[PDB]
């Protein structure tokens, strides 16, 4: 029905925290997901631009 | 419910919620085949009376 | 099966298919109890006849 297309820029260690499930600081104080699904994460390493 | 998080506390909850749930089904049937008995007794003792 | 893959899939039609299970067999049990009720009142029946 819709995309929603989320963007952010985090670090390459606290890219794991990013999923319903998972605890720390980037998880607790900045983003979270739901006891539910997301449609896809993707992360790239980008640190060269 | 006190010491863990819901993402996990789903799947404890769900064990402990089957188990009881198989507990109480056992209980309702072999409380309808005792009734069953009961009922053919009592009709017995209505001929009877 | 259309928007998952069998490794997890299976987990998913597996909860799925116990449950269906179970209630099948209830179905099953409740109707072999009021049959053997009925049939204790078509016993009845017969000799009344």
């Amino acid at each position: 029905t819709n995309v929603y297309a989320d963007s952010f820029v985090i670090r390459g260690d606290e890219v794991r925290q990013i999923a319903p499930g998972q605890t720390g600081k980037i998880a607790d104080y900045n983003y979270k997901l739901p006891d539910d699904f997301t449609g896809c994460v993707i992360a790239w390493n980008s640190n060269n631009l | 419910l006190s010491r863990l998080d819901p993402p996990e506390a789903e799947v404890q909850i769900d064990r402990l919620i089957t188990g009881r749930l198989q507990s109480l089904q056992t209980y309702v049937t072999q409380q309808l085949i005792r009734a069953a008995e009961i009922r053919a007794s009592a009709n017995l003792a209505a001929t009877k009376m």
